[PDB]
């Protein structure tokens, strides 16, 4: 439905980034492809998770000095420390799952302004990861070429 | 015809949450991990630290590197000698070695008094010396925690009052006698006629020794114990006693059996007992019965700078003799010091008792460049801020904490799909 | 002026979500009605409310252990501790309202996106929340049908 | 035609700032605020406590549970007999309830105390119980707020030397005497001819108790006070002394009156005195006039393997019974103690004394499964890491933070309007 | 190449904000201008940069206290507090640099709106900050008007 | 034709990684920075400090301002007479000022301690002033650092045994005696035929003091020094002895011969030494030889309610007259006192020792009103939580922390370009 939603799928259905078309004899019936040759948005998400390491390497880095001469364990301060340093990881978390979302919202918007500008000004933008195109225009091997599926 | 990039997801994908956009993936990979930890010893600062031993950290020995349970680098590190133990030095027993420790480190690694074990078979009187060498040791440690440095004060000046008074003898003590603490007797002492005059004595500990600061000293407040006065009045007229005073005249140590029972054992004859104290440098008294007198003659001297807590090696022989567990025991109920312990019977390469396989595992961390923390369950390096299981204390340095593996936070992998707003 | 942009009014004059239309005979005037059906605006907004409860959960879950056996109140101490809490506290409200702000700006470029579609290609999108509708094309029965007012 | 959605606030709309994102909003919401806090006792672990009572807290009392100010199932988690006390077990005076409290818990809680007020006209030579009371109760709370476990050792391994010597009676104690401390009397010695021979003897404090464990011993060093040496010539000869030693002669407790001043009060006549002494465990030796000689007898046995700040509930009688406040100010002058008062007078279900409203509101904490810290402002459950007013020390658990409701941050409400970007 | 993405240039060649127009005879052959008057981005800049000094103050304002009564320096608990601190700062400031990027990146997406509504339209939007103009409804000087450059 | 705005960065240009944004800049700024260091004393709280000093901050003085170190303001803020000294109040020395010390402050600034130097040419059989005067001022700001509020004591409750006794007086004191301690002599011992008898005496410290609480009370239990017995027997039959007991017995205090070593210096003759010691309120025993007894007369009471690490200011004269650098010591061996410490030699406008331009500029901190921290390095205003340079310890307030100028974070700045996503 174009970018700025997700659908779910039942039973077995593939999962993912695919190509889905409209109307033709009024009224259409919908239809959605078996994914095409997006091989920009592999490529990004394995940049995306790699530059995950950066925040990690600054957590991982730090770690308290103490200084203990007490023979039994001071359980419960133990505990609470943890808890502590648990807690600024599960902020970090949330700000790298964020930013990884963003990242790839973004590379996603920069993948369909290539198709834009490469079918110009035939595709005519409607919203994100959506086109309108008028079947006169256009083939099936100009859309072809702007869509490439 | 609109044409549209569809996301879609399967019941595989789970939603992520994030401050700022959500993520829908299929896998996770936790975000971080465990520390391994190491048993044995090691050190954070390779270059502010201090060995005390014997033979097996002794480079000069004729059999190293069979001999050692460390490498060259790190025995360069120790102050040791063949034969040698604090504990022999602290008293100087008749034809033992006596080594002259001393060294500065903020990190300790005592890993010595084998040597003076039940094997030595040294009497001199004594009363029980796997009690006097826990005693002692304890104290040590106690001293050595709060201490920069350590040194052996080989020599207390010392003056007695008496001048008919001759050094102490005994057949028990190979015809001699402890280098510490001395031995002075009044010959004509005898429960006929004569008692004799009280004896006196003052022993000073320095305010330093060559280039150390001492701002405190572990001596010996030794005195004799008998079974009961009838048993004393053998030797000397009235109760024994033999007490200790500081500069003012506070009684610090030592017997009165004026005001104290008698507890020698029964039969068992003259014992001596030499319970160790920390004690401030300065000029102290000492008043006893007229035919014996024992001065103390030899300390440890220690700053109070500062020091880490300190590590404990096991000091045992082979299972063919005698040994004893009293610097474990003298180590774990000290504060700040941390024993490292074998789980196997020591077998040494060079003999019997020295360069044994699983020490050397242990003490192999003595070596390293990339230890950040020390604790009683060993060592690790700073690869993450965690550890399975609790680092035990006494530690120091930068310390991994536990936390249960399920409380490590995830981050989405494999197909990533992201999603933003409520999409409805 | 279209979803990239909010504006003030002064005096009375209710504030929220508006449609406004420009010109017509060269040059025109402007006008802005009083707010159509956005029922689903509200019901997002109630949506993203809701959704915070769980990083106020996540703090207030978290209290540290202590233990003083003093008698008298350590006050200094005691007002340092709450300050620091107060200053995470403060960080998190900044990532709470931020995440509202983002969620709810995405979830109008999601009604937007309803709106392109419906008319389509009709519409001619100007920018989020904005679109191009030639008067030839489009009734105003169209408009109410792509609009909904 | 351009159609556009248009986006608008009013003067009643704020800008609320974020990281990413502001949002405009005409109402704000608190994001968290106060965890209300209960006064009274509780527990953070229902695991690991333990209870140490009298008839209050009885179950087996005849009127339960009319007489309880706690529910069975909290009851069943104390040690308590009616009629008992911590002190009246210590020295066990004539026809006193003489019950061996024991147990182990982290967190402790004593609810006892009452059963030797001055409403019980114990005489017994005592120069003031309260006193002694108060005195007693400190030494308890300070080896208890260290300890895991507290059992009463209930007969000291004593030896005496004296053959003549023989048991100590009062007309003041019920014509019989404490079972702590015991009481040995030479009958020869008389002011006449006769001195006698000054009285010894030795007590020993154990390492162990049954299945607990002994690293520290309250015990009481009495001694016997007059007013002047004249006073006391009506008795013995020579001044009055009772001196407590350690094994090696060192000076520990009594009173010697060869150096102190007499502080009998005025024709009031023989007085005894009952100081309280934490003393590690061993053997200890007295020294006394011939014709008198006091010799602990009982103790109270604590570990040193830790334990929570403690918590103290008021003891006192109905209106009607003459009460005192001694474990009040013990618990107030030592560390670690938190006290439970009553805002209201005891009016008991029972009878008089037993079976108070206000008390069962105050206790029922007790029996809570969800609280997570304690302190001497009350308990708090684990709602916000915030409180209203301080939390006042003693205090452990997960305990909240006092702050102003105003630095508490706010989240946008109502209508809400995103804003990003400089919209000029 | 438009607004979505940041392209690197060699040797001299300023940095910043250009105008790039594309083809015309077929093929055409590029063409960037020298920066036009793009003062509300550098306004707005300006502004952004300002705003963060309310993040700044408030970690400035938060200061821990302390009471040390030895006389020797704990350097490694000092060392410890300091790196726990230069922490807290590194993660405000990662904030802070998204902060200005997600605000100037929307800024620069309501500069591109005004030119749309300019010529209006007559723009055609191809994805954000990129138009499609039919050099037949537009002249040279109607392109300075709506583009001005 | 395709119309674009084009974004494009040079090599000067560097990417800043953002969560949920990246930004290019050719520029960056420091995001923060240090905080100044002032040398000198001042205080966090104007409303809960207090000043104890002499002539160089007392407002009454003839030639104030020009004779004061501190601003008017400051002054009033100040306990202070010209010629006092606390140490000159402990004692009450013949003709020299006798100042009654007292005040309440948390924060506490000692500038004081001159008055009484070796230029003052206190004899009183003084065995060594300046060491006297370091263990004194070491008790106090011991005390101080605990304590809420401060109070000399001008009077201690006293009695002594004897009848016969006289009271003291010496040539080399002025032909007088000190307020305390008391001198009392018995004019018939005489070592012919008479001994005498063993004097006895006692002295009370208060529970409290007007207004002030006492917990704590520095005391000096003050004893005779003579070379050896033989000198001794010069004046009295027997050893010397002072001793001093508590309630019970204990010996606390005093110089015994009997027991300890004599320490007088050869041919000195006699002196007096005057340790100074902590003690708890109550009453305290003496005993000593027949012809002379010392008795305390004066204290210092102190609380325990608690206090800031508190400010000893240097106390020297001008380079014409005979200083000591007592009080510097005694602050540096006490835990919780910060120096202060001119660099330059001390001259008064006034005169040669009163109204000096460098001490002037250290104090002028203690007129502040935004000082949150204090620190043995100077103090600071709340601009950033960081300086360059470690504060050094004792130290109190919003202290600031040290962290290499490297690790603080940058910001962009200039030209500024966003990225997001991966632009391939
Ligand atoms: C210094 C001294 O007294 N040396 C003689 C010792 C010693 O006096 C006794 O041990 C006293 O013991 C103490 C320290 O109280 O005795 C020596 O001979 C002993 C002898 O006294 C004892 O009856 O029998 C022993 C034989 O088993 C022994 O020979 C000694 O101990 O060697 C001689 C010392 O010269
Ligand atoms: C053990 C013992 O001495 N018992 C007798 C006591 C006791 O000796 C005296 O109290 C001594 O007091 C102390 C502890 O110093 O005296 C008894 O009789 C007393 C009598 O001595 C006293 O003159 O008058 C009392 C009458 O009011 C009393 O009867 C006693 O106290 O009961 C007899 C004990 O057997
Ligand atoms: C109280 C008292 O004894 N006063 C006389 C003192 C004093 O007795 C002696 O110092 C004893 O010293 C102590 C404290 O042990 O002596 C006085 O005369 C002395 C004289 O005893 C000494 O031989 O010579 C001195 C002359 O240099 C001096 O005159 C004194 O010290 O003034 C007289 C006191 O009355
Ligand atoms: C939902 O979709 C995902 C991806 O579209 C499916 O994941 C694939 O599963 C097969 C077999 O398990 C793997 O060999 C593939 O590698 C997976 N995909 C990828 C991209 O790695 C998943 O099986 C689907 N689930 C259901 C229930 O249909
Ligand atoms: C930011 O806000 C979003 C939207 O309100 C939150 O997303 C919700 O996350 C939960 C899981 O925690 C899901 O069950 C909801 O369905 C999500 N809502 C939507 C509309 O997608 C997100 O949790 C928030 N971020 C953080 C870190 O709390
Ligand atoms: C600004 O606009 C808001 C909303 O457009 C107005 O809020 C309404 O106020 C009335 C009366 O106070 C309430 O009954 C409504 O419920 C409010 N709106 C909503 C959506 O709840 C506000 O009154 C306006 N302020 C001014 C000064 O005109
Ligand atoms: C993120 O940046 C924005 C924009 O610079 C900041 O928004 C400013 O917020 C203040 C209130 O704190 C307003 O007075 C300004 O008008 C806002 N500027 C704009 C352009 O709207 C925002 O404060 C920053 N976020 C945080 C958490 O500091
Ligand atoms: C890269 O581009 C930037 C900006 O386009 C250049 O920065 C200018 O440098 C000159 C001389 O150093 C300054 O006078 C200008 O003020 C700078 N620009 C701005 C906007 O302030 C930079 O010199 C370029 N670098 C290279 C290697 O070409
Ligand atoms: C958020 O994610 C982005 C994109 O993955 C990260 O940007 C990378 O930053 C490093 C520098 O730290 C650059 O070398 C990479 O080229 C950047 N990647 C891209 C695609 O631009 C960014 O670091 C992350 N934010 C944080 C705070 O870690
Ligand atoms: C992936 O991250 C690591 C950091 O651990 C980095 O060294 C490596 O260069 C990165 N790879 C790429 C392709 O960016
Ligand atoms: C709202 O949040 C609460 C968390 O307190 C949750 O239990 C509830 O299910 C949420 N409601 C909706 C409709 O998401
Ligand atoms: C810039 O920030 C400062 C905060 O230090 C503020 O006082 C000032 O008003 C701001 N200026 C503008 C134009 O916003």
């Amino acid at each position: 439905f174009g970018l700025l939603f997700v659908g779910f799928v039942a039973g077995g259905v593939a999962g993912g980034y695919f190509w889905g078309r409209s109307n033709g004899g009024g009224g259409g019936a919908s239809v959605s492809s078996t994914q095409a040759g997006f091989d920009k948005i592999g490529k990004d998400i394995q940049q995306l998770r790699n530059d995950t390491n950066a925040a990690i390497e600054g957590f991982n880095g730090r770690i308290a000095h103490d200084e203990q001469a007490i023979k039994n364990l001071a359980k419960e301060i133990e505990d609470a420390r943890a808890e502590a340093l648990v807690g600024e990881l599960g902020i970090i978390r949330s700000l790298i799952v964020a930013n990884i979302s963003m990242n790839l919202k973004e590379s996603l918007y920069e993948l369909a302004n290539q198709i834009t500008k490469r079918g110009g000004g035939i595709a005519q933008e409607a919203g994100p990861g959506c086109w309108y195109v008028d079947s006169e225009n256009c083939d099936a091997s100009c859309k072809e070429y702007i869509f490439n599926f | 015809e609109l044409i549209c990039i569809v996301q879609r997801v399967n019941e595989s994908f789970s939603l992520h949450s994030g401050f700022g956009g959500n993520v829908y993936s299929m896998k996770t990979e936790p975000m971080t991990g465990f520390t391994n930890v190491t048993k044995g010893a090691s050190v954070i600062n390779q270059k502010d630290w201090i060995g005390f031993g014997d033979a097996r950290t002794d480079l000069t020995n004729d059999q190293f590197p069979a001999s050692s349970d460390v490498p060259l680098a790190v025995a360069k590190k120790f102050r040791s000698l063949s034969g040698a133990s604090l504990m022999l030095s602290a008293f100087g027993p008749p034809g033992k070695v006596d080594y002259l420790y001393q060294g500065c480190g903020k990190e300790k690694v005592f890993y010595e008094g084998v040597n003076w074990s039940p094997e030595a078979g040294i009497d001199c009187f004594g009363s029980n010396w796997t009690q006097t060498k826990k005693d002692f040791y304890s104290r040590i440690y106690e001293a050595a925690r709060s201490s920069t440095c350590m040194t052996l004060v080989n020599s207390l000046d010392t003056k007695i009052s008496s001048t008919t008074a001759t050094a102490g003898t005994a057949s028990s003590c190979s015809s001699s006698w402890m280098k510490s603490p001395l031995w002075y007797a009044e010959s004509s002492v005898n429960p006929p006629q004569v008692c004799g005059t009280e004896q006196s004595a003052t022993f000073t500990l320095p305010t330093s020794f060559g280039i150390y600061k001492c701002n405190k000293h572990v001596v010996q407040l030794c005195y004799f114990v008998y079974e009961n006065k009838a048993k004393f009045n053998t030797f000397g007229c009235g109760d024994y006693y033999q007490n200790y005073y500081d500069g003012n005249g506070n009684l610090i140590g030592g017997m009165d059996n004026r005001v104290a029972a008698y507890r020698g054992i029964a039969n068992a004859g003259v014992k001596i007992e030499c319970p160790s104290k920390i004690l401030n440098p300065g000029t102290y008294s000492i008043k006893s019965t007229p035919r014996f007198l024992l001065v103390p003659k030899r300390s440890y001297c220690f700053d109070t700078d500062g020091g880490y807590p300190i590590q404990v090696v096991q000091s045992e022989w082979s299972a063919s003799r005698r040994s004893d567990n009293a610097t474990e025991e003298a180590c774990l109920q000290t504060e700040g010091c941390i024993f490292i312990k074998k789980t196997t019977p020591y077998v040494g390469e060079a003999a019997d008792n020295a360069g044994d396989i699983e020490m050397r595992q242990l003490l192999s961390g003595l070596g390293n460049n990339d230890t950040v923390c020390v604790s009683q369950s060993g060592y690790t390096k700073g690869e993450t801020p965690f550890v399975k299981d609790y680092l035990s204390p006494p530690k120091y340095g930068r310390c991994q904490l536990k936390t249960d593996s399920g409380r490590i936070p995830t981050l989405p992998s494999g197909l990533i799909i992201p999603q933003a707003g409520t999409d409805s």
